[PDB]
Parts: structure tokens; sequence; C-alpha cells
């Protein structure tokens, strides 16, 4: 059971501003990792496979990069549709597992 | 119980994965890591025989490369000459073969890595090809020291420039691409000029059977059909979604290079004991 | 494109027994596997366990060892959940998620509710 800790809890920025969320894993998940969206009321929507593979339709200002236990979420210019709760999950090792959770405002 | 993955079909392929249209399933997910590429060499996919062919392939010419670097010098008339110009055959086909099944593993990992490993594929199909006129010229122009060095030269300033065009990046232009096959033609076709040289100097019956040349005839023959099989990429073109897994155009390709290069060396052989037991002399008979 | 509809919501007693099903349109129904993830409220997503359509296998998590049931129907191309023995720490959303190959999720339910209260 590989625990995936997020990070931050919550944050905030504007609009056009870049935002930048944190995955460390207690174990090598082997770059087996995906970045989801999940905004109020609604299912959650694949943004970043693979650690840093763009998912088909979702807009370029999302971006994933690291690997081993440490991975990044990128956001480049905030879009007022980006806010609500962002998700990471290892699919490495069963059981696979998701983060905390990040949940991201925008003013 | 980790790295688990299941086959897919060509529709959600990512584009770098997407280089075949008649293989519908059992292609590889994207996984990048080396671990669960390795791995899937015993698994069946679109790409296991591709990588059992020249795994195989390679422990064969291994076997052979160094168990003929092994015959005692007595066997060989100049064993230091004679042997590195085996060595630089045996070397060529070593690495073509293990560049082949590794990229053939690691092609599902990621977008660069698949890169690399294509540019390396292609760095040892030159290398093959250069291997392979070393000791052809050495043992068809043992008696004439200015054309080797002359053929030599060419095939090498050849096949080193098809390395070089084919690894170093800004080139992927669609109007670099034209030279990237200029440079492997003039790889290719510089075996005609030495070919015909050598039935000229001599005669024409004499090359044909005891001059191996029916051999040398027998492999290009072979190369060709490979490279037609491919670029026409049957017989899945015609029977598409029945040659999946098995009896591919990409594999027959893989088994028409083992095989010409194993007649290339019996044929090089017979160069061989042909010149050791008899020719060797010009001008005097008494 | 893929599409994957999941039943409405549910209002249940301590003790029932509820299923969810999933059915899924615009693709060929074996060739991949089908997860399920379990939302709480206010809380985050949690991987139930994993579901083989083609040979019909499934893999549970520990944590839901003796509360999901995975079952099948390729006829009409659905994937059943069951949740049995519901407590109140089981109200919560629960989705059905389609794999590709590896264990990403490019298409999701739209989500079940499951609300557990004695009435
Ligand atoms: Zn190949």
């Amino acid at each position: 059971d590989i625990q995936m800790t997020q990070s931050p809890a919550s944050l905030s920025a504007s609009v056009g501003e870049t935002v930048t969320i944190t995955c460390r894993a207690s174990g090598n998940i082997h770059n087996f990792l995906a970045w989801y969206q999940q905004k109020q009321g609604k299912s959650p929507q694949v943004l970043v496979y693979n650690a840093k593979t763009l998912a088909d339709g979702v807009p370029s200002r999302f971006s994933g990069s690291g690997s081993g236990t440490q991975y990044s979420l990128k956001i480049n210019s905030l879009q007022p549709e980006d806010f609500g709760s962002y998700y990471c999950q290892q699919f490495w090792s069963t059981p696979y597992t998701f983060g905390g959770g990040t949940k991201l405002e925008i003013n | 119980s980790e790295g688990r993955w299941r086959v897919i079909p060509y529709d959600v392929l990512p584009d770098w994965l997407k280089d075949n249209d008649y293989l519908l399933h059992g292609h590889r997910p994207p996984m990048p890591s080396f671990r669960a590429c390795f791995k899937s060499i015993f698994r069946i996919h679109t790409e296991t025989g591709n990588i059992w062919t020249h795994l195989l392939g390679f422990v064969l010419f291994l076997f052979l490369g160094i168990l003929t670097m092994l015959r005692p010098n007595m066997y060989f008339m100049a064993p230091l000459q004679e042997k590195v110009v085996f060595g630089m055959f045996f070397l060529g086909a070593v690495l073509c073969l293990s560049f082949s099944w590794l990229f053939h593993t690691v092609y599902c990992h990621s977008e660069k890595v698949s890169r690399t490993f294509s540019k390396l594929d292609y760095s040892g199909i030159a290398l093959l090809i250069m291997g392979s006129f070393v000791p052809w010229l050495y043992y068809s122009f043992y008696c004439s020291p200015q054309p080797r060095l002359i053929y030599l030269s060419i095939v090498c300033v050849l096949g080193i420039s098809a390395i070089i065009v084919a690894q170093w990046d800004r080139f992927a232009t669609p109007k670099h691409r034209q030279t990237r096959a200029g440079v492997f033609l003039g790889l290719g076709l510089s075996g005609v000029v030495p070919t015909m040289h050598f039935t000229i100097a001599e005669g024409f019956v004499k090359a044909t059977t005891v001059g191996q040349m029916g051999w040398f005839f027998l492999m290009a023959v072979m190369y060709i059909t490979g490279a037609g099989l491919y670029a026409a990429r049957i017989p899945e073109r015609f029977f598409p979604g029945k040659f999946d897994i098995w009896f591919q155009s990409h594999q027959i390709f893989h088994v028409l290079v083992v095989a010409a290069a194993f007649v290339h060396f019996y044929g090089v052989s017979n160069l061989q004991e042909f010149r050791y037991g008899l020719e060797g002399g010009c001008t005097d008979d008494t | 494109e893929v599409l994957l509809q999941q039943s409405g919501p549910e209002l249940v007693k301590p003790g029932a027994s509820v299923r969810i099903t999933c059915k899924a349109s615009g693709y060929t129904f074996t060739d991949f596997n089908m997860d399920w993830v379990k939302q709480s409220p206010g809380k985050s997503l949690e991987w139930i366990g994993d579901f083989n359509p083609n040979s019909g296998g499934s893999i549970y998590n520990q944590k839901f060892k003796d509360k999901a049931t995975f079952t099948v129907d390729k006829s009409s191309s659905t994937a059943y959940m069951e949740l049995r023995s519901l407590t109140f720490e089981d109200t919560a959303v629960y989705y059905c998620a389609r794999e590709t190959g590896t264990a990403w999720f490019a298409y999701w339910g739209q989500g079940t509710l499951v609300t557990v209260s004695a009435a």
C-alpha cells in the first residue's frame, strides 16, 4: 500500500498566474502516476497520465513532471474554470491509491 | 502484482506508437518503466516475435563470433589481420541485433526513449552493412591492395556518414530526410562497383559458383526481398488483423536479416577456403 | 466517444445491500478493465478494486474485501458492483472508471450517491 501525500491542502491564485501541486509517494511508482481535476458535484476528469503525458483534449497549460517518488503538476495562465479539487493517483502497485487532494480557488 | 497491463487496440494508441495500420489489436500500452518493458519480453503482444527473433540471432552470432575468434592461429595464414577483419563483421552483426531487440523491447516506454532507440536501430543496420563488407572486400581483393583500401575507405565513409545523419537531431525536417535516404543509398549501392570489379578481374564462370558470387547474389536478393516485404507490410496488408502477433512483415524481415547474415558468413568462409587452398599467384607458371 | 452511465441515487437502511450499474457505450466492452471508486462526502478518492471483463476476474482492495462484489453482463455491456451489509460509513458517491492499458482512468461514470439512514 503506497501512500500518496499531496501538497498543499489548498491554494489560491489569480487568472494568468502559475501554480504547482506536488505529490510524494512512500515508494517508487515508476512514473505510473495520473493527475485528475474534479469540479464540485462533477466526476473527476483526467488531466495527465504516465507522469508527464498530456491527455487528449486537455488544455496545454497543464503539465506533469517528476519521477521516482516526487511528482509535480504545473498550471500556466490560470483560467476561471480551473477551480476545484485536484487529485493524484499511483497505478503501479496494488492497491492503487490517491492523494489527499488539493483545493484550488481563483481570485 | 505491480506493473500490471493489458493489450489495447490500435485506435487508442498514441501517435508515436501508431507505426503500422494493419495491426489492429494486441498492442502494448505506453509504460514508462524499463522493468515492465523488459518483463514484457516473456508476454505475448505485437512485438514479442520481433524481440525474440533478433534476441536468438544475437545469441547465435555472438556464439559464432567468439567461437571463430578462438580458432587457433594455425588455420589462418595472416591471423591478426584476418581475425580483426572478421571481428568487424561479427561486431557489427552483434551490435545490429542487440540494438534491434533492445529497441523493440523499450518501444512502448515513452516517446523519447523510443526515439533514441529507433536511431540506435538504424545505426545498427548501417553497422551490419559495414561489417558485412569488411571481410568480403578482404577476401575478394586479397592480392590487390590498392582497390581493397579504396573500396574499404568508400564504404567506411558512407557507413560513418549513414550513422551520423541518423543520430543527430534537427535533420528530422521533411526536406533533410532526402539526404538521409541518399547517404544510405550510397551505402547500399556501394557494393555493385566492387562486385563487378571482382567478376571482371577474374572469370565470370569461376566467380559464379567457385567464386561464391552466387551466394552474395542470394543474400542480396534476400535483403531486397526483406526490404520489400517490409515496405509493403505483407502478409498483414492483405489479411489485416490476422498476423497481429505472429508472421507479420517485420518478423519475416528480421528472420531474413539473420539468414542473410548467415549466408554471408558461409559465402565468405567458402571464399576463405578457396583462397587458402588455391589461387594467390599472378604471372608465373613454371 | 465513450460513455459510462450509472444508476440513480439510492437511499437505504443499515444492513441493506444495494447494487450500482455501469453501462458502457462507444467501445468494445471486453477490451479494457473497469475499476470502482468510492468518495465519502468531503473526502478524497478510494480505489475499491478492478474487474477484468475478458477473464471476468477481479482484484479488491483490503479495505473493501467483504463489502464490494463486482459482476458483469457482457451481453448488454454493463458492469455491476454490489455493496452489502451497508453501514453509515458507506454513505458515499461511487464511480465506475474505465482504464486503457494501465490503470489510469480517462472515462468516468457520473457517480451514484448511496445514502444510509434508518427511518
Ligand atoms: Zn526491427
